[PDB]
């Protein structure tokens, strides 16, 4: 059972996929791959909630209502910049402008 | 096997090369001389919206089972729009 | 013979759908002969209702005018048959005339109808009584169509 | 001549199981004997209906609001084959995979006026895009065209 995923830190977003029954350590070594940094020097989140290694996506709250294709979920990211972990940030992605008359009901 | 789409403002969306060749414009930049590809005028709220878009599609596509509706909000109707003209996809 | 019942067919069929749109024949003027026509009147009700227009139109090949020559009903009709004769394509070929008889009617050509009743006897006499006389006659076509 | 795509006169029954696993309203559309496409009752969203159908005939499925083309097992035609041991042929709909482009026109189309497509503030051609429905004749002509370079 696969969830859709965006792993995001600062101004960088990874689009993949992983299985429900996969651990946040196995999605760590998926970063690793990507971003060069391995699993001891990242910390992934839900929110605001640092996520065990040992813990399963599904045991996170990562589903496939929840992570969907057309709708994945977003994992925090933040890499350790010394002996400590840099503060997750997230820079926000642009804004849509005001929609026009002609779209309103 | 990743590609890095660069948006206006300068977000990074890092996608596997067969999602972004989804794109006929990013199929043809990636497949022309001299990976990334930067967009100057699209920004991240569209970017974004289209790799979620390369994600469906790559997942659905010769999928036997119920495929789900692929959501636009009306706020992005219209900039999604151009962009998808724009990408060919 | 059988020209003479084939006939008699055709005028009944005719009148039974000028009467349902409201016109009378007379204006316009062995086989078990009572079963064959009620059991041809339902039965082009049936494809009217039906199956008609799963077809094509026969009615926009052929637009009769008083100039018009049977040799060009006969083609037209020959489309029909393209395939060969059965009984549901005979069906077609009576509801055919009928549809004719009617716009003729509409289009204030009564002197038509007549022609047309005459047309539709020469067709049947020249091209589908042999196939009838092959396939079990007008007492086949009542116990497979009628009531 | 009689034209590629419509359905032959088989007089086979063939029961058959229109599956709606869509979001969408949809119209059936059948092609008569002529190629002409006649339209069918229409099936709710998530229902399913037996229907009587025959082998050989030729079915589309269109969304009953917009005309936005619709799969039938994966495919734009449907065509009943013979039932065996008794068992119906599934006609399952399903949305296609629609190109970003023609998902988005779908979505301005639905929140747009008709009237008001001319006012958006998008370059001619796109406006042209909106204005230019789905429609099963198009999607005939262009199935056409792929058979006949197929044959």
């Amino acid at each position: 059972m696969d969830v859709f995923l965006m792993i995001r830190r600062h101004k960088t977003t990874i689009f993949t996929d992983a299985k429900e029954s996969s651990t946040v350590f196995e999605l760590k070594r998926i970063v690793e791959g990507i971003l060069k940094r391995p699993p001891d020097e990242q910390r992934l989140y839900k929110d605001d909630q640092l996520l065990d290694d040992g813990k399963t996506l599904g045991e996170c709250g990562f589903t496939s209502q929840t992570a969907r294709p057309q709708a994945p979920a977003t994992v925090g990211l933040a890499f350790r910049a010394d002996d400590t972990f840099e503060a997750l940030c997230i820079e926000p992605f642009s804004s849509p402008p005001e929609l026009p008359d002609v779209m309103k009901p | 096997m990743y590609v890095k789409l660069i948006s206006s403002d300068g977000h990074e969306f890092i996608v596997k090369r067969e999602h972004a060749l989804t794109s006929g414009t990013i199929k043809a930049m990636l497949s022309g001389p001299g990976n990334e590809v930067n967009f100057r005028e699209i920004p991240s709220h569209v970017l974004s919206k289209v790799c979620m878009y390369f994600t469906y599609k790559v997942r659905y596509t010769n999928s036997s089972t119920e495929i789900p509706e692929f959501p636009i909000a009306p706020e992005i109707a219209l900039e999604l729009l151009m962009a998808a003209n724009f990408l060919d996809c | 013979a059988m020209s003479q019942s084939n006939r008699e067919l055709v005028v009944d069929f005719l009148s039974y759908k000028l009467s349902q749109k409201g016109y009378s024949w007379s204006q316009f003027s062995v086989i078990p002969m009572a079963a064959v026509k009620q059991a041809l009147r339902e039965a082009g009700d049936e494809f009217e209702l039906r199956y008609r227009r799963a077809f094509s139109d026969l009615t926009s090949q052929l637009h009769i005018t008083p100039g018009t020559a049977y040799q060009s009903f006969e083609q037209v009709v020959n489309e029909l048959f393209r395939d060969g004769v059965n009984w549901g394509r005979i069906v077609a070929f009576f509801s055919f005339g009928g549809a004719l008889c009617v716009e003729s009617v509409d289009k204030e050509m009564q002197v038509l109808v007549s022609r047309i009743a005459a047309w539709m006897a020469t067709y049947l006499n020249d091209h589908l009584e042999p196939w009838i006389q092959e396939n079990g006659g007008w007492d086949t076509f009542v116990e497979l169509y009628g009531n | 001549p009689r034209p590629v795509l419509r359905s032959v006169n088989s007089r086979e029954p063939s029961q058959v199981i229109f599956c709606n696993r869509s979001p969408r309203v949809v119209l059936p559309v059948w092609l008569n004997f002529d190629g002409e496409p006649q339209p069918y009752p229409t099936l709710p969203p998530g229902t399913g209906r037996r229907i009587h159908s025959y082998r050989g005939h030729l079915w589309l499925f269109r969304d009953a609001g917009t005309h936005d083309g619709l799969l039938v097992n994966q495919t734009e035609l449907f065509v009943p084959s013979l039932n065996v041991d008794g068992q119906p042929i599934f006609a399952n709909i399903t949305l296609p995979v629609y190109t970003l482009k023609e998902r988005c026109l779908q979505v301005v189309r639905s929140l747009v006026k008709p009237e008001n497509y001319r006012r958006l503030d998008i370059v001619r051609s796109l406006y042209e895009d909106l204005e230019d429905h789905p429609n099963v004749q198009k999607d005939l002509e262009r199935l056409t065209q792929e058979r006949i370079a197929h044959q």
